[PDB]
């Protein structure tokens, strides 16, 4: 998912 | 098709977006705070989307489950079992740091940032300060009309600096939220993965003051009236056609030394990988049999999850292109380009030679320096350390104040010491504790830190118990006890007995050094990084190949076309996925475990008008060539019209390791079809109010 | 699509071959000893045909493997290593029970056969002998011409009799396969798999003595010269296109009662493949340390690794499509539809009774039959039973002899025993011995064997211990010792001291009591089948479903198209395989190894003139929605115009539960592409002179 | 593979 980790 | 956009470069891309079918024009695209691009918004790491006048917005499920998890219990677990209000008043707070950011404003400040720069002279540390006092300068300007905040981007090594000025929305409410099982359908099995089954949306409102002003949670505050939403697509979105997304990605590495690829696929990924998974497991183990600490650390392990799986993607993409080769012989290439134009090529050389021994100089504390990092990241220590950073920083004047420690940043300071009371277990924690000091020890002597070597008086299993029985001790714990903590002056942190505390102030002085190097090095790279950047891009032009630059949480767009791929011969996988896939999937346990009604609705082909006869069914995620990355997760895709086809929520297995080389042929975004959450609103977890208000019911 | 279609169909299919695509008349379809049906031949098994006017034969590497295995020894391996005879004075015997059937003529003789059956009058026993008697009598007659064979065919139950003549060819000779790594690439493993990338082909040529007529091999015999063969296409096969199967598919079981699935389903086929799973087993170990026990097992193998394999893939493709539900819910629906006529349905109703009757008789013995059988089917087992009963056989009259032991079966009887000496190996022998004895003990009391109780005298490791050292003294072990006795007389066999003779006089009486039991059931299904088959078709009609005859060894018709198929939901298979995928599955160790010729010169895209534009390479394989089942291996596919464009060699793994019931979305043939046999022919291991003769080189 | 059996 592109969440920004 | 690859390029992550910046709106300034829209001129060049005009062509390209009309020949893919953008129906819309090129100058209506342009207007950023107009019809549709001044719906799209940030949430700070995500970005969202308005759809409707009232304040809603719509972003993933991913996206909020920090909110969900905020808001669930035990007992009332809203990750399982879905939210929804149904009327306004329902809504309940997405926590003090939700965020929706609405731009208003973007500035070139390149010049002056160069000019500031270059004013420091010679010293690497002191022109680290001097960019540092221009971005608070500028910041505070900016930050002058209330309720707006303000973020100085650096774009392509420091060769072009903008600032951006939003309206900071800090009342944010969940407003619906579709099962767990719908929202992460297929969990980690699926994360990063294709065929693709998952209805990743959620929604939250905007509120203000009655004023109109933004502010805090209150019951006093009202929903804000955006000056553009976007609404649903009336065509049904199929293969081949226009897409474009505008949103937020995070962080790229396209234009990268050849080396500092190599630590990251040598060194960094796996190392962060296996710490992760580490972490996993015991969070796991313990959840299995307590209920309280799987839903306090839900959201954390999400994003364990999400990025090892993401590290082991990118290693093996790396391994199918050969990264290492390609950055080998692209590396080769610009530098003997360089050396062939005499002098003048001189200056990138010796950027190239700088950057390499910065990267060198890095490499050598790296162990110590992640954990360390990482130990002091646990919930206890991260709190003590912070609070205690604070009480040092608010003895100087606020504009001297460490960025993060300003009066701009305490109201997120002080949400984050409250949102950790839902997101915290005293036996968890230790357990963590334990892994980072069993890590710690595992370091060699020349990786240590005498500070924490001291505290910790031993080298052994007995010693790592005694620390864990020491800091078993301590108060911060509590939700109360950090805010105390979080007003208290400096003296009051070293006057007390608290174990925490006692450690924060042990090891304070260490990472103000650290963080000193980490600031030297940086001014540094100021000074290397956009002459060897400036030359990249010179050369790629050469080559007449795409140049944008990476990634850095400021506004991109992205176009293309709805389109799958080829992952091996004899096989492709097709555009969409549909509502029988998402059943041929189902086994009754987390999580392949869709609500009843999901399985009956398809049972009984009750498609609810959003039938796409092409593919038979209401289509669920669908690929697309788009150019997406972390923080791209919530951001609307938009038709040839302008209009919502779906949000954007992940990219297939073998396009992860594109961060650091694009390959076009297995790069996709995976998209949750508009229809999908419409169909799942409708049949499955129904939200009539809302979909009255965004004119679809 | 769907159908195993008899020629004397060809009416009922001449619009639908029409509109699939085919461009020759049905006229020309229909004539089977013409141009090109009259090209396809039957091996025993396998398909073939003839692809020049000297007696080239082209069929599978699967098919010829025991031809090349035959020829094989550890230092001369021709299965690993491929073989090309550069003269046709070069080509080596594919070994005596070898054959070529050439299609001669074919005949209705179905009322014949039913006055035969009906003159017995209900006595069950005597039913099946008065069939027995009637068949002989028609295949003595029709072999009074020298040089042909002929077999007597019973289609839907007994509701139809055709007698075949064929020219029988019986030296048929090895011209080239090209090496393991080509013809089985991905071996066990890509078995009954797409994607696939195998190159499944190899050639023989056919012989006859100086005079034209048949006979076993002689250097003094001559290339046969066939009336029909087959062209090459000229046009490049895609997407789509129109493609027929003439072949000899062995059976199906399309037409059963519900609880005849049920038994194979939850007996015969998981209790067969862990039988010949437990054999790979064993043998597989036992060849790793002993080269020439591997290349005498390696045909054996191939069969015990393919039909385990198919039977895992019934059993998974029943689950997938709820076979067992499948055949219950029709067969209610059958049963109910008959009753609903009352008198007229009243026959029909009674045949179910009676055929579900014998099935539980057959039922009631079935480990013990199995178990016997395959006991007696080790090689000194095998061949003393086989060998002493027909020492008893030749006592009666050619006419009374049983099938299998009459005059017209002396030549594959011989032939047998000669080839038994590429394929058995003492040590390796006894330990199936031992296997299966242990199998026989295990077995209940009232599933035992007076006879072999006695002969075996306990029920431990010490008896089963005592048996195989006793066994070990046998002489039959020898190619020599085996024709000794093969014309020995009954007096000679009960005289022996050999130990495996002794065994087989021991347990013959039980052998012919057995048989006889079975030729009772069988005759009293004689009476009940046809009439309830009859039904089940009746019943297919009513519900507009396609009609044909289960597969039965004969000739039939299959037609499409080139298409590929979905597996799961967000993917597709493509219709081709290339040449770079080949080269992608490459490990450098078995299954995964191809030639370096075919590394180099995919790497170098040699395509030899035969690269499709529309798919950017040389086609290797391809799927098309025929109707194939085992014995069609080798069945040359042909194109709308009658041109060779591939050969059937295997069934995606979804497709192999069709057997039972067909599902036209999984059911896929997987060919060889003619253009790959050509390409591997020109750059690979190459044979300049046989692609001449085939008027492509 | 399509071989009988
Ligand atoms: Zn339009
Ligand atoms: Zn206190
Ligand atoms: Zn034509
Ligand atoms: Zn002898």
């Amino acid at each position: 998912v592109y969440i920004h980790p | 098709g690859e390029g992550m956009w910046v709106p300034q470069q829209l001129p060049e891309i005009a062509g390209p977006l009309k020949k893919a079918g953008l129906k819309l024009s090129p100058q209506q695209i342009s207007d950023l705070t107009g019809d549709p691009m001044g719906a799209v918004v940030a949430l700070g790491g995500c970005t969202a989307s308005f759809v409707s006048p009232n304040g809603l917005v719509v972003t993933n499920h991913a996206c909020a489950y920090g909110a969900i998890q905020l808001n669930s219990t035990a007992e009332n677990n809203l990750i399982k079992n879905g939210f929804n209000a149904p009327t306004t008043a329902d809504e309940v707070s997405a926590g003090p740091n939700a965020r929706v950011f609405v731009l208003d404003e973007i500035t070139d400040v390149t010049k002056d940032a160069k000019a500031a720069i270059a004013a420091a002279g010679d010293d690497a540390l002191a022109r680290t300060k001097a960019l540092e006092a221009f971005e608070k300068k500028l910041i505070a300007d900016c930050e002058a009309e209330a309720g707006f905040r303000c973020r100085l981007y650096s774009f392509s090594g420091g060769n072009t600096y903008r600032l951006f000025k939003n309206l900071e929305i800090k009342d944010v409410r969940l407003a619906y939220a579709p099962p767990g099982s719908v929202g992460k359908f297929g969990g980690d099995i699926d994360n990063w993965m294709w065929p693709r089954h998952t209805g990743d949306f959620a929604f939250y409102r905007a509120y203000v003051g009655k004023d109109g002003k933004p502010a805090a949670f209150s019951k006093d505050n009202v929903p804000y009236q955006p000056k553009h939403w976007l609404k649903f697509a009336d065509q049904p979105l199929g293969a081949g056609d226009f897409v474009m997304v505008a949103g937020y990605p995070g962080s790229t590495n396209r234009y990268a030394l050849a080396a500092e690829f190599d630590n990251t696929a040598q060194w960094t990924y796996p190392t962060i990988a296996r710490h992760y998974k580490n972490q996993i497991a015991m969070v796991e183990a313990a959840g299995k049999q307590n209920a309280d600490i799987q839903v306090k650390y839900a959201a954390t392990m999400a994003g364990w999850n999400n990025t090892s799986k993401n590290y082991d993607g990118q290693l093996e993409g790396f391994k199918r292109i050969d990264a290492a080769g390609q950055k080998l012989r692209e590396e080769a290439a610009v530098l003997g380009w360089l050396k062939g134009q005499g002098a003048k090529g001189q200056p990138a050389l010796d950027a190239h030679a700088k950057l390499l021994d910065l990267l060198e100089q890095s490499k050598a504390t790296r162990d110590r320096d992640l954990t360390l990092a990482l130990f002091n990241n646990t919930a206890m220590l991260g709190s003590a350390t912070q609070l205690y950073r604070l009480s040092i920083e608010r003895e100087k004047p606020n504009a001297e104040r460490e960025s993060g420690y300003q009066e701009r940043d305490l109201p997120a300071i002080e949400g984050g010491l409250k949102q950790l009371e839902r997101r915290y277990v005293a036996a968890m924690d230790r357990q963590l504790q334990e892994y980072w000091l069993n890590e710690y020890i595992k370091l060699p002597a020349d990786q240590r830190v005498a500070a924490v070597d001291a505290w910790l008086g031993g080298n052994d299993a007995a010693a790592v118990k005694r620390a864990l029985d020491r800091l078993a001790g301590t108060k911060l714990g509590s939700t109360e006890e950090r805010l105390k903590w979080f007003a208290a002056d400096r003296k009051a942190f070293e006057a007390s007995n608290d174990p925490a505390i006692q450690y924060a102030v042990a090891v304070m002085p260490t990472l103000l050094k650290l963080e000193q190097e980490r600031k030297t090095r940086a001014g540094e790279n100021l000074a290397a990084r956009p002459v060897y950047l400036q030359a990249l891009a010179d050369y790629k032009k050469s080559q007449g190949e795409f140049v944008y630059p990476d990634a850095n949480l400021s506004l991109r767009i992205t176009f293309g076309n709805v389109m799958g791929y080829a992952p091996k011969d004899g096989m492709e996988y097709t555009p969409f996925t549909t509502l029988e896939g998402v059943v041929a999937k189902e086994t009754g346990q987390d999580p392949f475990d869709s609500p009843k009604a999901l399985l009956d609705a398809v049972a009984a082909k009750r498609y609810g008008g959003l039938e796409d006869k092409r593919i038979g069914s209401v289509p669920v995620n669908y690929l697309s060539d788009l150019d997406i990355t972390g923080g791209n997760s919530g951001s609307p895709v938009l038709d040839a019209h302008g209009k919502l086809v779906g949000l954007a929520f992940d990219g297939n297995w073998e396009s992860v390791s594109s961060n650091w080389v694009f390959d076009p042929k297995m790069t996709r975004m995976i998209a949750v079809d508009g229809r999908y959450l419409r169909w799942i609103m409708q049949e499955v977890y129904p939200a009539p109010q809302l979909l009255k208000e965004m004119n679809v019911g």
